[PDB]
RNA sequence: GACCCCAGAAAAGGUGUUGGUUGAUAUAGACAGCAGGACGGUGGCCAUGGAAGUCGGAAUCCGCUAAGGAGUGUGUAACA
C-alpha cells in the first residue's frame, strides 16, 4: 500500500533559527551551528511558521520503509535544536577491579590516552570526532565528560573509547574492566 | 586509610564472633591502631611504622613522654580531624569557615610518606633532599647514587625501619 | 539397520497386504491405536480435533507410532491422564520390501522389511476428543505430532460431536428426541422403522 | 466479567454517594494494601471509603447528574490517584484522626526520599556478623559489649534523591522510622461545598 | 524495652525434641534458656495444638511463657483426630479475630475455606449464625 | 572489588543481553528475533548465562 | 531472478514486505511506555535434613478490597 500523504512537524523555540536549502538543513543556536543535508531521503521539507517557526516533513506515495524515514528525520532534526541550544554531555565511568585505568587527556580535549588498562603496558590513543571535547571530571573521580553539538559526533566519540578499552581472550562476565558509558544528558540542564 | 579500617574491622568482627570470650583471661583481644596492636608497612622493602613511632617523633618535634606519646597514638587515628591552616585538631568535618578537612591519618601520617613517594618517584632532586633534610635521615654509601624505587626503598629502609 | 523413509515415502506399488501370498512379515511397530480416556461417554469429550494429510503417500507404523506417543505425551501433560481420548485412523496394512545387496538384479523381488499405512489427500491421521477448553491444547498437540510425518498436515477442529458422524449442533437435540442412544464412546442410530416393539422399549 | 464487574462497580459508587451526602477527597500516596487495610480497620465502624478508576467515577457521576444536581463540582477535581471517603462525622474529626493514624513505612529501595533521616551514634545491638552493610555503606564501627557500635553520626539519605539497594537494607536492619506518608486529603465536600 | 525483647517465633511442636529440637541453635539469641529453658518451655508447651506449633515465647529471665498464635490450620489440624459448624464457631473468641474483617461472618468463612485441606458449599449457602458470635 | 554501582553499569554492556541459539550473536536484553541473516533473524533466543 | 522436456534442491524457519482468514481488547480510557499498590487466614496439607508462592503430590479456597495467583519467573541452604 502506498500511503497518500505522511507528515510530521517539529515545533522550533524562539532562540534557535532553522534555514532550508532543499534537503539540507541548517541549525543556528546560542551555542554555534549544525548542518545537516538528508538528500538521501525524499521528502518535502517546508518553514510554515514566522512566529512560533514549525519546520514539516512531508512524504507522498510512500511505502512502509520510506514512511519509517519521516520520524527519523524529525527526530534528527530535534537532536540538532537540542544540540544547538544545550549541547550534548556524555559521562564515562571507568570501572576497573584492580588496576586503576589512568585517562590522561591531550590537547585541548581532543585526545585521550589510557594507560593502565587491566594492567597493560600498552597505550590506547583515541582521537575525538572534531567538534567533540573530553575532560575528567572534578565532581567524580573515574569520571571522563564527553560534551559537543553533534550528538552523532558525540556518541561515537564515547563508543571509541568505550571500544578501545575492551578485553580480550577473558571471560567478560567476569573482568568487566573498561570505560562505559553512564549518562547521556545535555549541557545548560535546561 | 579506609582499607585499613575495613581490614581492621574484619579482625576484631572475627575475634568477637569466635572468640566468645570477652574481657576474661585474656581481657580485651580486639586489635586497635590507637592501641599499638596495628602495623603498617611493606616487608620486601624493609620498612614499617606504627603510630607509636609517628606520635613519637611528632612528639620531639612538639615516664611523661611515654604518657603524651601514648595521648597522640589515639589522637591520631580515627575520624578526628586537624585543620592544616590553624594546626590544631577538631572534631568537626567542617572547619570554622565550612571547607572540608583532612583526618588526623591521612594529614600527618599518610601525607608525609605520600610525599616522600611522589618526589622519589618523580625524580625531583630538590624535593627529594628537601623531605630527607627535613625528616633528618642520613644515607650511608651506594645508595645516594641509586635513583627512584631503589632511592624509594633505601630511604624507607632508613626512615622507619 | 531401517531404509530412510524416503526410500518408501510414495504409494508406487499397489497395494501389498499381509496375506497367504505374502507370509513372513514382521510386526508393525504401533500396536496401540487408542489413548486417554477411551471407556469416556460420548457426552464427555464433544470437541473432536483431526490431523489431516495433505500427500497421497505412505506413512511407516514407526511414523505413526512415534506421532501416537508424541501426541500422548503432550496430552497428558496438558489435559490430564484421563482428559482426552486418542484414535490413530491409520492401520499398517501395506508391506514394504527390501532387495538386500544370486548377484545383481537377478531373482530382485524382495522380502517383506515393513509395514506402511496409505493414506490420502484429505484422510484422517489422528483425532483427539476432549471438552471444549482444551482445543487449544489440542491443537498444539496434533501440531506437535505433525513433525514426525513426512509430507504437509493440516489440523482440522471437525463439525461433528465428539468421535460420531452426527454434527455437533444437532446432537444434542437428538438424543433428546431419541434418534440418538449412547453406547460406550459412540453413539447407536434409531431410526424410524423397524418394529413397534424396540421403539417400544424406548419412551418408557 | 469484566462488564458485570464494571456494571456492579457503578451500582456500588451511585449508591454509596447517595447513601452518604458528606465526603472527602483524598489523594492516596505510596500506600501498601497493608497500611489501607489498616485505614480500614481504624475507619470501617463509621465511615466508609471507596477509590477506583477515576473515569469509573467520573462516567458515574455524569450520569448521576441529573438525577442529584450539585455533583458536578467533583468532576473537574477527581485527577490523579485518589478516592472518596464517606463519613458522616465531622470535619475535624475525621481530618485529624486520618493524619493520627499515620504508618512508618520502610525505605524502599529505588523510591524518592522526601523525609532526611540520619542515624545517630549509637549502640545497635546488632551481632557482629552484620558488619557486611555497614562497610558497603562505608560507615566506621567499633565492636563493644559484643555489638556494633556507631562511632559518629553519619547522614544517610537526603532530600530528593534515590535510595540505595544497600541503604534500604541496612535501615529494614536497623529498624527505625524512615520517611512515612499516608492518604492526603485533597479537599472535602459537604453538601455541594469545596474548601481546603 | 521492657526489660526484653525476645518477641522471636519458635517453631517446635508436639514430642519434646529438647536435644533433637533447633532450640539449641537459636537459644544463644536471647541466651536466657539453654537446655533447661527449653526443656520448660517445651514442658508448658507440649500441648495446645500439638502440630508444628509455631509459637512465640516471652522470657521472664529465667521462666519462659509460651503463647500459641492460633494459625487456623495448627487448630483444626489440632481438634481433628461432617458439618463441626459449633466448635470452629467457639474456636475463633479469643482470636485477634482481625482477619481484615467485616463481619465475624467474614471470619467464620476464611476458615470454612482454609479447613479444604467439601466445606465449600456450606461456605455458599450459610445462612446459620452468621452474626452469631459478636 | 567494583562497588555495585559500577558492578551494574559494566554489566548493562557486559553480561545483560540475549544470544542467538542459532549464530550465538549477541543481542539486546529486549530482543524477540535476532538481527543477523545468517540464522534467518530466528525467534530462538536464550538468556546470556550469568557467573552466579 | 529469469520460460515444456532441461539440465539442481527438501523438511523447517523469518517482528523483510504484501495480501487474506478468524478471534479479541478499547472514550465505562485500549496497546506501549513512565509511575504507585501487588495484601490478611497463611511459613495453607503431605512430603523434610531446609524447603515459607516458586524441587515436588494432590487440592485451586475465603475476607478486605480498585486489585492481587494460597502464585509468572530470577534468586536464597531456607528466609529475605
Ligand atoms: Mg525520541
Ligand atoms: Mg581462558
Ligand atoms: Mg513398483
Ligand atoms: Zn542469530
Amino acid at each position: 500500500m502506498k500511503t497518500i500523504l505522511s507528515n510530521q512537524t517539529v515545533d522550533i523555540p524562539e532562540n534557535v533559527d532553522i534555514t532550508l536549502k532543499g534537503r539540507t538543513v541548517i541549525v543556528k543556536g546560542p551555542r554555534g551551528t549544525l548542518r545537516r543535508d538528508f538528500n538521501h531521503i525524499n521528502v518535502e521539507l517546508s518553514l510554515l511558521g514566522k512566529k512560533k517557526k514549525r519546520l514539516r516533513v512531508d512524504k507522498w506515495w510512500g511505502n512502509r520503509k520510506e514512511l519509517a524515514t519521516v520520524r527519523t528525520i524529525c527526530s534528527h532534526v530535534q537532536n540538532m535544536i537540542k544540540g544547538v541550544t544545550l549541547g550534548f554531555r556524555y559521562k564515562m565511568r571507568s570501572v576497573y577491579a584492580h588496576f586503576p585505568i589512568n585517562v590522561v587527556i591531550q590537547e585541548n580535549g581532543s585526545l585521550v590516552e589510557i594507560r593502565n588498562f587491566l594492567g597493560e603496558k600498552y597505550i590506547r590513543r583515541v582521537r575525538m570526532r572534531p567538534g567533540v571535547a573530553c575532560s575528567v571530571s572534578q565532581a567524580q573521580k573515574d569520571e571522563l565528560i564527553l560534551e559537543g553539538n553533534d550528538i552523532e559526533l558525540v556518541s561515537n566519540s564515547a563508543a571509541l573509547i568505550q571500544q578501545a578499552t575492551t578485553v580480550k581472550n577473558k571471560d567478560i562476565r567476569k573482568f568487566l574492566d573498561g570505560i562505559y558509558v553512564s549518562e547521556k544528558g545535555t549541557v545548560q540542564q535546561a | 586509610y579506609q582499607t585499613f579500617q575495613r581490614i581492621v574491622e574484619n579482625v576484631n568482627v572475627i575475634i568477637s564472633t569466635y572468640g566468645e570470650g570477652e574481657s576474661g583471661p585474656m581481657g580485651n583481644i580486639m586489635i586497635d591502631p590507637v592501641l599499638g596492636t596495628v602495623g603498617f608497612g611493606s616487608g620486601l622493602h624493609g620498612w614499617a611504622f606504627t603510630l607509636k613511632q609517628f606520635a613519637e617523633m611528632y612528639v620531639a618535634k612538639f615516664a611523661e613522654r611515654a604518657k603524651k606519646v601514648e595521648d597522640m597514638m589515639k589522637k591520631l587515628w580515627g575520624d578526628r580531624y586537624f585543620d592544616p591552616a590553624n594546626g590544631k585538631f577538631s572534631k568537626s568535618a567542617t572547619s570554622p569557615e565550612g571547607k572540608k578537612l583532612p583526618r588526623t591519618f591521612c594529614q600527618l601520617i599518610l601525607d608525609p610518606i605520600f610525599k616522600v613517594f611522589d618526589a622519589i618517584m618523580n625524580f625531583k632532586k630538590e624535593e627529594t633532599a628537601k623531605l630527607i633534610e627535613k625528616l633528618d635521615i642520613k644515607l650511608d654509601s651506594e645508595d645516594k647514587d641509586k635513583e627512584g624505587k631503589p632511592l624509594l626503598k633505601a630511604v624507607m629502609r632508613r626512615w622507619l625501619p | 539397520g531401517r531404509r530412510p523413509a524416503r526410500c518408501y515415502r510414495y504409494c508406487k506399488n499397489k497395494p501389498y497386504p499381509k496375506s497367504r501370498f505374502c507370509r513372513g512379515v514382521p510386526d508393525a511397530k504401533i500396536r496401540i491405536f487408542d489413548l486417554g480416556r477411551k471407556k469416556a461417554k460420548v457426552d464427555e469429550f464433544p470437541l473432536g480435533g483431526h490431523m489431516v494429510s495433505d500427500e497421497y503417500e505412505q506413512l511407516s507404523s514407526e511414523a505413526l507410532e512415534a506421532a501416537r506417543i508424541c501426541a500422548n505425551k503432550y496430552m497428558v501433560k496438558s489435559c490430564g491422564r484421563d482428559g482426552f481420548h486418542m484414535r490413530v485412523r491409520l492401520h499398517p496394512f501395506h508391506v514394504i520390501r527390501i532387495n538386500k545387496m544370486q548377484t545383481g538384479m537377478r531373482g530382485a523381488f524382495g522380502k517383506p522389511q515393513g509395514t506402511v499405512a496409505r493414506v490420502h489427500i484429505g484422510q484422517v491421521i489422528m483425532s483427539i476428543r476432549t471438552k471444549l477448553q482444551n482445543e487449544e491444547h489440542v491443537i498444539e498437540a496434533l501440531r506437535r505430532a505433525k513433525f514426525k510425518f513426512p509430507g504437509r498436515q493440516k489440523i482440522h477442529i471437525s463439525k461433528k460431536w465428539g468421535f460420531t458422524k452426527f454434527n455437533a449442533d444437532e446432537f444434542e437435540d437428538m438424543v433428546a428426541k431419541k434418534c440418538l442412544i449412547p453406547d460406550g464412546c459412540g453413539v447407536k442410530y434409531v431410526p424410524s422403522h423397524g418394529p413397534l416393539d424396540k421403539w417400544r422399549v424406548l419412551h418408557s | 466479567d469484566r462488564a458485570t464487574w464494571k456494571s456492579n462497580y457503578f451500582l456500588k459508587i451511585i449508591q454509596l454517594l447517595d447513601d452518604y451526602p458528606k465526603c472527602f477527597i483524598v489523594g492516596a500516596d505510596n500506600v501498601g494494601s497493608k497500611q489501607m487495610q489498616q485505614i480500614r480497620m481504624s475507619l470501617r465502624g463509621k465511615a466508609v471509603v471507596l477509590m477506583g478508576k477515576n473515569t469509573m467515577m467520573r462516567k458515574a457521576i455524569r450520569g448521576h447528574l441529573e438525577n442529584n444536581p450539585a455533583l458536578e463540582k467533583l468532576l473537574p477535581h477527581i485527577r490523579g490517584n485518589v478516592g472518596f471517603v464517606f463519613t458522616k462525622e465531622d470535619l475535624t474529626e475525621i481530618r485529624d484522626m486520618l493524619l493520627a493514624n499515620k504508618v512508618p513505612a520502610a525505605a524502599r529501595a529505588g523510591a524518592i526520599a522526601p523525609c532526611e533521616v540520619t542515624v545517630p551514634a549509637q549502640n545497635t545491638g546488632l551481632g557482629p556478623e552484620k558488619t557486611s552493610f555497614f562497610q558497603a555503606l562505608g560507615i566506621t564501627t567499633k565492636i563493644s559489649r559484643g555489638t556494633i557500635e556507631i562511632l559518629s553520626d553519619v547522614q544517610l539519605i537526603k532530600t530528593g534523591d534515590k535510595v540505595g539497594a544497600s541503604e534500604a537494607t541496612l535501615l529494614n536492619m536497623l529498624n527505625i522510622s524512615p520517611f512515612s506518608f499516608g492518604l492526603v486529603i485533597q479537599q472535602v465536600f459537604d453538601n455541594g461545598s469545596i474548601y481546603n | 524495652p521492657n526489660e526484653i525483647k525476645v518477641v522471636y517465633l519458635r517453631c517446635t511442636g508436639g514430642e519434646v525434641g529438647a536435644t533433637s529440637a533447633l532450640a539449641p541453635k537459636i537459644g544463644p539469641l536471647g541466651l536466657s534458656p539453654k537446655k533447661v529453658g527449653d526443656d520448660i518451655a517445651k514442658a508448658t508447651g507440649d500441648w495446645k495444638g500439638l502440630r508444628i506449633t509455631v509459637k512465640l515465647t516471652i522470657q521472664n529471665r529465667q521462666a519462659q511463657i509460651e503463647v500459641v498464635p492460633s494459625a487456623s490450620a495448627l487448630i483444626i489440624k489440632a481438634l481433628k483426630e461432617i458439618t463441626f459448624d459449633e466448635i470452629v464457631n467457639i474456636a475463633r473468641q479469643m482470636r485477634h479475630r482481625s482477619l481484615a474483617r467485616e463481619l465475624s461472618g467474614t471470619i467464620k468463612e476464611i476458615l470454612g475455606t482454609a479447613q479444604s485441606v467439601h466445606p465449600h458449599d456450606i461456605i455458599d449457602d450459610i445462612n446459620s449464625g452468621a452474626v452469631e458470635c459478636p | 572489588i567494583i562497588e555495585p554501582s559500577l558492578r551494574q553499569l559494566a554489566q548493562k554492556y557486559n553480561c545483560d543481553k540475549m544470544i542467538c541459539r542459532k549464530c550465538y550473536a549477541r543481542l539486546h536484553p529486549r530482543a524477540v528475533n535476532c538481527r543477523k541473516k545468517k540464522c534467518g533473524h530466528t525467534n530462538n533466543l536464550r538468556p546470556k548465562k550469568k557467573v552466579k
